[PDB]
């Protein structure tokens, strides 16, 4: 998931936006 | 914006900044 | 008092792998 | 909500566990 | 509101490898 | 400056990009 | 509460949250 | 010690409580 | 001004391996 | 104490070294 | 002062504390 | 540079002072 992807690889702020309420 | 390498609490800080008053869910795998 | 990023840092600390929700409009 | 319990007022780390999944 | 170390944490987040300048007297 | 735009007032992450190199 | 993996300043942040107004001692090995 | 244990392995908030004043 | 977690972050920075004490009631 | 010197008032990083072990 | 091992946002926090109102430039290699 | 030196090795606060404005 996003927690794992940002730490093992990289992630964008736009992907993080998917987890806003 | 640039791509991010974020582990631990650093991810939660990033989510806070991105979402602001909207809030967010932090859902790691277990 | 725990506010802003300090509140979400504390949620991370207490909840960890359980995950959590930060819903300030709630 | 959490902002009223923990930021406006004060809460314990035990109260903070109310917001875990 | 983004102030102090929280403002520079956010600059780091948005700018990353581009780098940035924090010039509060500006 | 950045303190007036982002701390005194409020700014978006897009506005924050004004201060990247 | 869950168990913790805390290095560097992250440990000091955790101690601050756990102890609050009581304060704490940070005593690494040297 | 506790500094080393939390970083090389894991530690609990209850162990950290031992270092409060 | 250095307050709260920001004060203890700064103590960590200046003291490092020497360790430090945070005693706000003092 | 440290809260009065550094939070209520202002202190230097040198003053902060007063609280090292 | 002691020497420092600082990666990521931790370096930016340190620069903020060292420089204060003077501000600073964060200039990584690319 | 200083970003890389502090992370791969070590750096002092006095070296960091060189990057203040
Ligand atoms: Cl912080
Ligand atoms: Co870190
Ligand atoms: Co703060
Ligand atoms: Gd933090
Ligand atoms: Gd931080
Ligand atoms: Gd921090």
């Amino acid at each position: 998931g996003i927690v794992e992807q940002c730490c093992t690889s990289i992630c964008s702020l736009y992907q993080l936006e998917n987890y806003c309420n | 914006f640039v791509n991010q390498h974020l582990c631990g609490s650093h991810l939660v800080e990033a989510l806070y900044l991105v979402c602001g008053e909207r809030g967010f869910f932090y859902t790691p795998k277990t």
